[PDB]
């Protein structure tokens, strides 16, 4: 029940022919899932961890300059020469300088010097890359069991934690008394692990693009160095001065760590202190309900009292929960709950803890339950002291549609096609949609990179207007249709 | 800089709130607005270029948008 | 951030070379033909999209400027 | 003779009524005035120092968060309150958090949330300002005197500095053996500094617009705290993350020296290193030679065998300078020295050290002369031991005439306005022209503010285009006109 | 006397008022010159040395590579390091070479590899360069004494040898008998020694060009260097190979001495062991005869009968040389010479060897002369044992016309526009054509700098034909005659 | 190579014999002859297309020469 309290909450609903459904688990949201008569489960991804990384490259952010030397030649006479040229610890640049019978030198004109610098680091960013055969994906899984402290607890002691790793693909979980939950995730089709660099600045970490990473205009080392002292662009973070034309000087040019927190901007922080242990991304997984059990399954129902030891509470979705308590003998039972209309005619709530049951008389046991809109009727227990608790659900079934609606919508806008098998029962509709999102989210991504969401909302006004003022309707439709999208993408994108 | 090359629009965002997300998502904005404003002279040598240029009035937009656009961020 | 506002353009410039004139000389320009280099799709679609809006063949030209320089400097 | 040897050596040639002359001094450039009458003197500005600067703001460039708390309140119980919130030292953020039974609440919903961390500041740049009549412009003065030590040389003990301020821009210089030099200088029309701030940052010194150094993005102090407990901007330099709804904290951002640095590109560097010493920008002087006289004016040709001790050598400027050692009787005696043809029946060229006397037998004295462009013949002395020097000049007049004209090009675009009175005599011309270059400038620079030498390009591309394409002449050579000089302009921008 | 014999002999007649004729003194080349009242002269320009040179450059043409190493990563995993990539000593280069299991690598695809090897330089060429006032003229003046074995004599003891530096622009020589001749030569225009280079490579050096030089395409040092380790572009001078992309090789090209004689084709070889001395170009020179006398003009004729000793023989410019001996008494008399036709009745001839005379009984004279085209009798002595020697010439006025003008052709092919500045007397007519002739070969020069005679000809011929195909009878006219004269220099180039 | 950049139209030429006049004049004469001998094909494809692309006979050569030079020139 550990998904009771989360914003980010969704429930799938049904299984495949097979007892299976597939779907995205991603960091910060919990799935529940629920099936008849099977036992309604919560996953949850809460952690991801790379194991055994290796450096990229690393960039110098913080340097000194020392060993200044200068040396100049006469006008004609060639180029100077300092000895220090030729180590490339040493920042070197050529420029010309006046000369004539005041500098010393016969001739008037142009002559040329040469100013040299030993480049050494101060603060290292390094940039390591780990294989998606290194990935160690943890999920929770919590059965609705009713425990009172269950509800909302994030803790151990409620729910089975397992680890998806690529060396294996089928996960099993052994749930005390629901049986056992078999997993089928894809850790490698995630995140493109391959393809992205954990950038590690003092204390912090990043989760950037490999190539951006590899673009930065910084001092940088191979990572493969064992010394540390041959800086590539070692003049991306030196500056040569020659104010007034007479002579050259070099300075280090301050500290980037500023900069690049701000050229970080976009990227999601991750925990690479201790293991990169990283807290964004998705997981897909084919869950397998083929081997669950209900927990209460072959008990008696409760024909004792019960009485109510929480009010019901109302969450983020619209399903209350509500903890009773029973008073009655023949404690291994299982309540009697009901969402009955305001006639107590037709059953109108959906159950969420789908079959709950009294495991002890002196334990408090949460329910979730769906009442339907409008005023409700929660009766609890049986006929000759049951309880019969109103309780009014505020909106509407278009309310509850448009709501839907916004969601999936946003969950294409974050994950694309991995959106499409989220709850997919399989489908010839599921595997069409998937594959044309696969072409147009193909195109659309290579023609909207690395722009901002400003950039995006302008380029979808200008795609709506020309598709608004075009002759052929035909082409003025697609053309509506793509800037409508890009405008809504420009206003959910950056988050 | 490195500061000139951020991270947005590299296409990995999740839904994992970003770095500096709502610390910077309308600094751009808001150093246009900044830019124009202790900047008006150039505001309206833009606009009377668009104007020239463009045959209509979306194109003459267009065109004003992007030069007061680039102008502040070339800078 | 305070990279992004590069007193360029305030005057008060005189014969001796101003701090870091070498390099933010072209230092814009080569940020953006990186860019350029690094998403070719949105330069294609800037392309198009310039075709599509200006009529003379000068006003493509321009906006697809424009557009493509104000890409990555939003970004 | 300080200004040979200078790349940015120019000439000033004439005098008004009342022999003056107005002259632009600038730091790199060295000036050398000739007379029909009078000695030939070089004008150098070396030193310009500013006294008792006074802060105007401390930004902070790295800072230290410290002392970190939170408050959270239930989902609908409103906002929550800290201590700190109150306090100027700590910076705040209100964000909302996933809230429910399991949190401790009671209610599920988007409960607030608000942390607060102690900023402090590790390093700062302060902006220090200084008021106009504070400024002191030092000058030197050396005439050409021909002594052997003085060419391009600038050790001193040559020539005279005259100090120039504001309450006293009139000054005299006592030129021992050449009379006496006044410079009625105008300081308050160069730099403005009511508009320009002193920027101090660790031991480097820019010179900045003091608009752009208020609107700078980071923490601020008004300039006279001695606590440093209320810094104006915290957010800039702070980033509060709540990646996912259940938490929220605070991370400070990094030394932002380096993005400093990058934000400074286009700022000339200074010294504030022990005084506030710029060795930028100009001066305007009015140069009355009323007083100044030629130097043993009343000597007698030397009609003695001379020697060359340093051979003839072209300077940048298309003038020679040679050093000649004087062997013969009646030492304090006039140089015989023509620029001549091979037949002797022509003179060529001038010579820019007016009267070249031996004042000492034994002190070589050398002479510059401006040679013409073909062959000409540098005599030196009498007829018994006359000693002629052949010489061969590269350039050509028409040449010589587009170096000069892009040179007046290149002063018109640093100095604006105060280009034109570089060799003023007071005309009608000259005052037409810098009327109507005041009113250009001052539209040009209200149309042209912080604008990008890129976009400097491309504006005056744009508006020569339309120039070259427009029905009418008159506006379409205005068009083109502009469009030139814009193109121009920005070519010749970020010296 | 030294003057006959050599295939390039002109013939510099007559003076202006002054008594001064301009003559062009060139290495291979020898001038004879003849007044009114005046003894005949031969100059021959002997010797150029340049002193005092300054190294500009210094190129590598043989290196050898020593300790290679080589390094790689895995694919996907960066750039290798090498130790050696620090020091400058050592060329490298970074390649991709495919790996996998096999190569002890984890995952397969293409890895980077670096290979580096030290490279030494065992033979270098070095191009100095010298300052025009360092440069000295030797010029020997010989004058037609008529002296036993002085014809054609290249030892020495005939003339004085004169040096003509750019310190003096009056040169000054003392013949014996002859009084003083004086030399204006004019070092500085001869030849431009401020944009060639003085390239000596092994024991042969060369006269090359200061670009073309600088262009070289070979691993190169400053010149100003001391430690000569530190080559620039060494990859010019080893290859890298990498056959299949496996394994990645460096090696060295070999000797680059043969390509560089085959690179030098068209620059003038120069002795630059032993003294920077090049006998190569030209050195325009004003000689004035006033204070020129003949000698022994006091001398009576010869009373005696002179016999023949060396059988007349013409030179290649029609100039007859005879040697005969004196047998009577009264030695130090005049030889009585003369040239008249079959009856004498008109003198033809005209001696060249003016005032013949014979100082000593034993020592025979040789006089030359130059006889008419035809038929003509040399006389010598009088009526008791005179010589009355035959002589045919055969030629034509019309032919030495012609040959005299394909001679001055070929000097304006060669000495540019100081072809005009030979035997020259100032007049207007040579002035404005040689300002026609500097303009039209500047704009010459720039039009065909760099290209081989095969294009001079192919462009020649396109220009006559566009010219003679053209509608204009004016431009037609101008463009074939800029055609043949491209031609002519094409055909007459290369030398 | 370094051969491959003569010192040949430089303009320093005197009347003293340079270093390898006589050896170097014909050299790239007699070389396009070799090379037009030893491939003959290339040879009969250029004049097809000097002949197709030029209108003008004198075209036609020109472009024909300058194929036939060139051939072994960027060889
Ligand atoms: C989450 O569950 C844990 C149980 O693992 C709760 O901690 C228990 O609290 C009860 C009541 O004080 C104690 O009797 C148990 O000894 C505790 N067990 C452990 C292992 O700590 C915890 O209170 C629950 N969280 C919430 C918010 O209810
Ligand atoms: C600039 O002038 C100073 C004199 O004021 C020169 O210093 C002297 O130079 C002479 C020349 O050799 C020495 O004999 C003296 O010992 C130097 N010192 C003094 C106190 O006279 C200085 O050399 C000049 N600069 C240059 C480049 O020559
Ligand atoms: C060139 O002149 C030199 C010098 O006048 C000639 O050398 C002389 O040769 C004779 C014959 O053996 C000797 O008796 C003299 O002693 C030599 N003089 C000197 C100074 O060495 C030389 O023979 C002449 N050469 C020609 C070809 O005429
Ligand atoms: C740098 O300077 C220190 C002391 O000034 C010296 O000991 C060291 O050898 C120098 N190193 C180089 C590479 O110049
Ligand atoms: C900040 O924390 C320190 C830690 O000991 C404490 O001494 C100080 O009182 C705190 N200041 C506050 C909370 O304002
Ligand atoms: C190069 O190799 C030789 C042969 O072992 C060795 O003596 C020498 O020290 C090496 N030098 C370098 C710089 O590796």
């Amino acid at each position: 029940m550990r998904c009771i309290g989360i914003s980010n909450r969704d429930f799938v609903e049904g299984v495949s022919g097979g007892s299976w459904v597939d779907i995205v688990l991603e960091h910060g949201s919990c799935v529940t899932t629920m099936a008849k008569n099977k036992p309604t489960l919560d996953f949850e991804l809460i952690k991801t961890e790379a194991k055994h990384p290796a450096t990229l490259r690393k960039y110098c952010i913080e340097a000194k300059l020392t060993n200044t030397t200068t040396a100049s030649r006469c006008p004609t006479q060639g180029e100077p020469s300092l000895n220090e040229e030729q180590d490339k610890r040493f920042v070197c640049k050529h420029s010309m300088v006046d000369r004539g019978w005041g500098n010393g030198c016969g001739l008037f004109g142009k002559g040329g010097i040469v100013t040299c610098a030993m480049f050494t680091c101060k603060k290292n960013m390094e940039g390591k890359i780990v294989q998606p055969e290194n990935l160690e994906y943890t999920i929770v899984i919590t059965p609705h069991s009713g425990e009172e402290n269950a509800v909302g607890n994030d803790t151990g002691k409620h729910g089975k934690e397992i680890k998806v790793t690529p060396q294996s693909s089928i996960t099993e979980a052994e749930l005390t008394g629901y049986g056992t939950v078999t997993m089928e995730c894809s850790p490698r089709t995630g995140l493109d692990f391959n393809e992205m660099v954990l950038l590690q600045m003092e204390n912090k970490a990043w989760l950037v693009h490999r190539q951006w990473f590899l673009d930065l205009p910084l001092p940088w080392l191979p990572g493969a160095d064992t010394q540390g002292s041959n800086w590539i662009q070692k003049e991306t973070l030196v500056t040569f001065k020659n104010p007034h034309a007479k002579k050259q000087d070099v300075v280090v040019l301050g500290s980037q760590e500023g900069a690049m927190h701000t050229a970080l901007t976009g990227a999601t922080e991750i925990q690479m202190s201790s293991g990169n242990l990283l807290f964004t991304g998705h997981l897909k997984c084919r869950l397998r309900m083929d081997k669950l059990q209900l927990k209460g399954m072959s008990y008696s129902m409760c024909t004792g009292k019960f009485k109510v030891v929480k009010e019901i509470a109302e969450t983020q979705h619209g399903t209350i929960v509500i903890r009773v308590q029973y008073e009655g003998d023949g404690s291994p039972c299982k309540i009697p709950f009901e969402i009955m209309d305001l006639e107590k005619r037709h059953v109108l709530g959906r159950l969420i803890t789908v079959n709950p049951i009294v495991t002890e008389k002196d334990s408090p046991v949460n329910i979730e339950a769906e009442p339907p809109f409008g005023d409700s009727y929660i009766i609890i227990g049986v006929e000759p002291g049951q309880l019969k608790l109103s309780w009014f659900k505020k909106g509407s079934s278009i309310g509850q549609m448009f709501e839907t609606t916004m969601r999936g919508a946003k969950r294409m806008a974050i994950l694309g096609d991995t959106a499409w098998d989220f709850g997919s029962l399989g489908g010839v509709f599921t595997s069409i949609g998937k594959a044309l999102h696969q072409v147009f989210g193909a195109i659309y991504g290579a023609a909207f990179s690395g722009v901002s969401w400003t950039m995006k909302i302008l380029i979808g006004v200008v795609i709506t207007w020309i598709g608004m003022n075009s002759r052929s309707t035909s082409l003025s439709v697609s053309l509506v249709l793509v800037g409508v999208v890009t405008l809504y993408l420009g206003v959910m994108v950056q988050a | 800089s490195v500061a000139l090359v951020p991270h947005v629009g590299m296409g990995l965002e999740t839904r994992t709130e970003t770095w500096m997300s709502s610390e910077g998502a309308w600094k751009h904005a808001q150093r246009i607005e900044t830019w124009v404003l202790r900047h008006p002279g150039f505001t309206i040598m833009a606009a009377i270029l668009a104007y020239t240029i463009g045959t209509t009035y979306f194109q003459r937009v267009l065109i004003f948008i992007l030069l007061t656009a680039v102008a502040p961020s070339m800078t």
